[PDB]
């Protein structure tokens, strides 16, 4: 069974990745 | 620049809905990382090494 | 489960299960970084008190 | 006198045996007595007005 | 029930429920805390 996160946007606990037009998935995420 | 102390003391939880089973074993994740410093490497890594 | 800058308060532990804080938080007071300052215009009265 | 600031972070907890009914009722007791000042006011009624 | 200074330490947790923390501390450092009179004399010795 897979876990769904919920999460805000926020920095630097969870920011949107510079290239994340090129990535898919939970790549496109990263911070605190 | 910040100065000064904490005017008061908050804290951050990891939140988790009622009854669920997932609760205690986030719960001693969240101590087990504090401990070994995980958590302090992790602050460290996005506030002053970034 | 939401892993997130949450605040733990007390209106929301009754709705929620919020873990040990993994990062403790206060309110600290922010200023500008303090510049050299314009010298005076009697400023060479500054080595020796009034 | 003490200089600088905290090392790490850990936090002082009322404990209760595990399947207590004092369990919910003191998690949200502490929670009450934090956001409306009186452990701040407790803290520094002890160390600093004694 | 425990009302004490008792920190919330992964050990603990396990075998007892703990509350919120009431007091947050960490590891501090504790260090120890006039001109004379005719001290305009001291760039010259005796």
């Amino acid at each position: 069974k897979t876990v769904v996160v919920t999460t805000i946007l926020e920095s630097p606990y969870v920011m949107m990745k510079k290239n994340h037009e090129m990535l898919e998935g939970n790549e496109r995420y990263e911070g605190y | 620049m910040k100065v000064g102390g904490n005017l008061d003391s908050k804290g951050y939880d990891i939140a988790t809905p009622k009854g669920s089973s997932l609760g205690t074993p986030v719960n001693l994740a969240v101590l087990k990382l504090s401990e070994q410093g995980v958590l302090d490497k992790l602050k460290n890594k996005w506030w002053y090494d970034k | 489960i939401a892993i997130a800058p949450l605040t733990i308060t007390l209106v929301r532990e009754e709705v929620i299960d919020f873990s040990k804080p993994f990062m403790s938080l206060g309110i600290s007071i922010m200023i500008k970084k303090p510049q050299k300052s314009k010298p005076g215009v009697f400023s060479f009265l500054d080595p020796l008190a009034y």
